[PDB]
RNA sequence: GUGAAGAGGGAAACAACCCAGACCGCCAGCUAAGGUCCCAAAGUCAUGGUUAAGUGGGAAACGAUGUGGGAAGGCCCAGAC
RNA sequence: CGAUGUCGGCUCAUCACAUCCUGGGGCUGAAGUAGGUCCCAAGGGUAUGGCUGUUCGCCAUUUAAAGUGGUACGCGAGCUG
RNA sequence: UGCUGAAAGCAUCUAAGCACGAAACUUGCCCCGAGAUGAGUUCUCCCUGACCCUUUAAGGGUCCUGAAGGAACGUUGAAGA
């Protein structure tokens, strides 16, 4: 399935008759430009290659420029691959945007996580901290649950430390499409998306039944 | 149902049949006697 | 290691050919087999079969007395095949036939809307009726296999699909 | 006189194939590891390579004795906590067939690395043809 | 009796148990216990019987027409399961 | 004997199954709703307070389970006294 | 849960021959991942050079000419000890 990549903006509220004022996350899309379509020529595989938007492309390398001129004639951002399934999906006809979401409800939305630097585990994992109170010192949010005894000699995952988090791809299926306008260029879904104001946001579709 | 660990062959209707490694009693005139093992 | 000997009968409606391994036979129920002698040799007289070991192949008249069985159950497939015996019981509950497809309604919330395999048959002359039809005695014992375990047959109520057999597995009442 | 000590010069590379058209896995591949090996060209040493190049024609036409496609567990584990990883011939045959002599001479050549300088002579292919007619592997009997 | 104060080959392990006693060198051979599939060297050993349990290579009551070989007993060619 | 600091608690889970809740099959003296209760399985799931150092035992109130157990009978270069 | 069926006329899910199926599980989804030394693929971009010496099938010197690109050095941040 396509992903549009909408980018993220805020959210907003909408309203409706019974005074419940129905908070959603707004996007805004732009689509893409389409600048290969693969086909059979390499692993026997259908592929579109999507481009979205436009960008200023001030400083590109000749590695770069030498794409853009097989890709039309203006500069695109990104470049997403997107791989076709048999019978599913086509690259014939008209490039696709918003139609995507017409009756499908349930998406899908890929981001970068934000950066929690030391990250830690009394926050992050769901972890308690010890007591100041007693006349204990010392040692009140250090990390230390590690063993036994000498049995364990190998550490799992169930095991959390410190050390960088963040700044990696994260995806979430929890949002529920409310508000859709082709002729607007907007989607609005409830619930909230992943990391910093501008960033990607893929968005497309759900693909669970 | 059970198993126990032992089978007895208490009534004539039953005849005590041994199926894929394992052997059972059925008896047509009484499922009470249903027993897996022996 | 006695049936092996036995000289099995066949009717005249049958002509029984022969290649090598390959046994051709055919017959007034719509069916051409091709059924095969590979680890056993088969001779025939017209009328009567005789079974023997082959060489390379499992010693004495054990694999024999197995080969017999299945060709006179072909021999018969071809001719006239095999009778009814699959009931229903419960009033609402109903068999139906659908193309390739069989519905059986049990109370439930989907009629089991299941699909034959190859070379099977199914009808319903009356909705508490299922015929199986085909000439493998094997498929049409094999599908009432999986079509009798759907839900299963209920101790007091006695509802479910049963078989004719003098043998009851209904329960009665006890007083409390 | 000393007997034959190898120099690291000697070493030479020649292409074989062999038929596995009903043969059992473990008579093939006790067969297969003795001319990996190098058995037929070069002994007496593991300081200089001995083996030479074989291809298994097609792994599909591969067979066990008896009932043996149920038996073994293959067994192996790692990490991720507890619970160990078993497998059947039954469940590799039919997805990738390769597999089941790429797993059976492992415990047929010896110790750790002087096992897997011959494992890099091995080839195994799938589909009654194999990719390497430039090298013209000559044919094994029987 | 060995070891305590006796090394070596074997029982992959194992003072002692098994085998056998230690000067030193062998571009030697014959034997001991033990081994002869394969890491791992020497029988993919031969002959006959046993055997579906991977038992062999951890385990009892009991149960099944488990199953090889046998004799005595009943049912029996005028006739039996 | 040139020191593996003493009981319970908090923190923290993790493995077993003679399975506690979940599933699969069944007999019931199971007509139905409940109940009694035995094979098969380790994916997911199993309570807090009072006096009391006490976990525990007793009690108060709650569960789908508050299951029966192993972990130097799981707790100090981790804490309280 | 099993069908057709022998060895053991029958009986049998098994011996020859072939099916159903669990909250479990492989693919499918979401993320990682070619040091997958078995290191895979494909597209976009670039460079079209000589000489001296020697105990040299190899080293030590000099000059022409350095692309595409990368980094330092900065102004710092959605990234950070």
């Amino acid at each position: 399935m396509i992903g549009l990549v909408g980018k993220k903006v805020g959210m907003t509220r909408i309203f409706t008759e019974d005074g419940v004022s129905i908070p959603v996350t707004v996007i805004e899309v732009e689509a893409n430009r389409v600048t290969q379509v693969k086909d059979l020529a390499n692993d026997g595989y259908r592929a579109i290659q999507v481009t979205t938007g436009a960008k200023k492309a001030n400083r590109v390398t000749k590695p770069e420029a030498g794409h853009f001129a097989k890709a039309g004639v203006e500069a695109g951002r990104g470049l997403w691959e997107f791989r076709l399934a048999e019978g599913e999906e086509f690259t014939v006809g008209q490039s696709i945007s918003v139609e995507l979401f017409a009756d499908v409800k349930k998406v899908d939305v890929t981001g970068t996580s934000k950066g929690k630097g030391f990250a830690g585990t009394v926050k992050r994992w769901n972890f308690r901290t010890q007591d100041a109170t007693h006349g204990n010192s010392l040692s009140h949010r250090v990390p230390g649950s590690i063993g036994q005894n000498q049995t364990p000699g190998k550490v799992f995952k169930g095991k959390k430390m410190a050390g960088q988090m963040g700044n990696e791809r994260v995806t979430v299926q929890s949002l529920d499409v409310v508000r859709v306008d082709a002729e607007r260029n907007l989607l609005l879904v409830k619930g909230a998306v992943p990391g910093a104001t501008g960033s990607d946001l893929i968005v497309k579709p759900a693909v669970k039944a | 149902m059970k198993v126990r660990a032992s089978v007895k062959k208490l009534c004539r209707n039953c005849k005590i049949v041994k199926r894929d490694g394992v052997i059972r009693v059925i008896c047509s005139a009484e499922p009470k006697h249903k027993q897996r093992q022996g | 290691s006695r049936v092996a000997k036995a000289p099995v009968v066949v009717p005249a409606g049958v002509d029984v050919k022969i290649n090598g391994q390959v046994i051709t036979i055919k017959g007034k129920n719509g069916e051409l087999t091709r059924t095969l002698n590979d680890a056993v040799e088969v001779k025939h007289a017209d009328n009567t079969l005789t079974f023997g070991p082959r060489d390379g192949y499992a010693d004495g008249w054990a694999q024999a007395g197995t080969a017999r069985a299945l060709l006179n159950s072909m021999v018969i497939g071809v001719t006239e095949g095999f009778t009814k015996k699959l009931q229903l019981v419960g009033v609402g509950y109903r068999a139906a036939v659908k193309g390739n497809v069989i519905n059986l309604s049990l109370g439930f919330s989907h009629p089991v809307d299941h699909q034959l395999p190859a070379g099977i048959t199914a009808e319903c002359p009356t909705q508490t009726e299922i015929v199986l039809k085909g000439a493998d005695k094997q498929v049409i014992g094999q599908v009432a296999a999986d079509l009798r375990a759907y839900r299963r047959p209920e101790p007091y109520k006695g509802k479910g699909v049963r078989y004719a057999d003098e043998v009851v597995r209904t329960k009665e009442a006890k007083k409390k | 006189m000393k007997t034959f000590t190898a120099k690291p010069e000697t070493v030479k590379r020649d292409w074989y194939v062999v038929d596995a058209t009903g043969k059992t896995l473990g008579r093939l591949a006790t067969e297969l590891a003795r001319r990996l090996r190098g058995k037929h060209k070069a002994e007496y040493t593991p300081h200089v390579d001995t083996g030479d190049y074989i291809i298994v024609l097609n792994a599909d036409k591969v067979a066990v004795t008896g009932n043996k496609r149920t038996d073994k567990v293959y067994y192996h584990h790692t990490g991720h906590i507890g619970g160990i990883k078993q497998a059947t011939f039954e469940e590799m045959i039919a997805r990738r067939p390769e597999r089941v002599i790429e797993i059976a001479v492992k415990g047929m050549l010896p110790k750790g690395p002087l096992g897997r300088a011959m494992f890099r002579k091995l080839k195994v292919y799938a589909g009654n043809e194999h990719n390497h007619a430039a090298q013209q592997p000559q044919v094994l009997d029987i």
